[PDB]
């Protein structure tokens, strides 16, 4: 059980609020969306970084890996920082700043 | 469940 | 933004 | 990353590595401009901590990293530690980063997009593949 020198990536569908909420009942709050639950999973380490989804082409910034399982099982949803919910927060800040 | 952050309080396992 | 110079791949992609 | 794969090396040009002075790694981030990453709040990143751009093998010494310092740290002010709810943070560089063939961003949505469920996306990084 230790870090890989080398850099991983994964493929992984997108739940629902509905769904997620069957595994994770009323943790789940309206920043947050859910990924996973098909074979794979974030793990301790990967806290902070990207979840992409193609829009336009573009890859695109729709979640921050944060928080899951405490064993990082293949079969449960990993958590994630929703930012369409949070992205007029972030232009607010750069524009002052 | 926890946060899936290595050194800290609220990281699984500390 | 959101376009590599180095194309990613992807097993089953 | 539990059952993942290795990436094709420079391939996810926005990551970044965030390492004390030591050279320890405790969490990942996101480039978005020159000057600016996008990381989670629980991380708990300080102006004494290092922003490491344009790396792949954290093991070796065959890459042109980059080691940027932070110029000051914007937690969102709604999040709960508790919930571990609105988890972002904001990191302004002190020095930018020069963009290039391994160093670029990421594009933000706007507020009303739209991704479905059921899409396939996909994560990086470099955490245990283990428990």
């Amino acid at each position: 059980a230790n870090t890989p020198d080398r850099l991983q990536q994964a493929s992984l569908p997108l739940l629902s609020n509905t769904n997620c909420k069957k595994y994770w009942g009323t943790k789940i709050k309206d920043a947050m969306i859910c990924a996973g639950a098909s074979g794979v999973s974030s793990c301790m380490g990967d806290s902070g970084g990207p979840l992409v989804c193609k829009k336009n082409g573009a890859w695109t910034l729709v979640g921050i890996v944060s928080w899951g399982s405490s064993t990082c099982s293949t079969s449960t949803p990993g958590v994630y920082a929703r930012v369409t919910a949070l992205v007029n927060w972030v232009q607010q800040t750069l524009a002052a700043n | 469940a926890c946060a899936w952050c290595l050194r800290g309080t609220i990281c699984c396992s500390g | 933004c959101g376009v590599p110079a180095i194309q990613p791949v992807l097993s089953g992609l | 990353i539990v059952n993942g794969e290795e990436a094709v090396p420079g391939s996810w040009p926005w990551q970044v590595s965030l390492q004390d002075k030591t050279g320890f790694h405790f969490c990942g981030g996101s480039l978005i401009n020159e000057n600016w990453v996008v990381t989670a709040a629980h991380c708990g990143v300080t102006t004494s901590d290092v922003v490491v751009a344009g790396e792949f093998d954290q093991g070796s010494s065959s890459e042109k990293i980059q080691k940027l310092k932070i110029a000051k740290v914007f937690k969102n002010s709604k999040y709960n530690s508790l919930t571990i709810n609105n988890d972002i943070t904001l990191l302004k560089l002190s020095t930018a980063a020069s963009f290039s063939q391994t160093v670029s961003a990421v594009c933000l949505p706007s507020a009303s997009d739209d991704f479905a469920a059921g899409t396939t996306c996909v994560t990086t990084g470099w955490g245990l593949t283990r428990y």
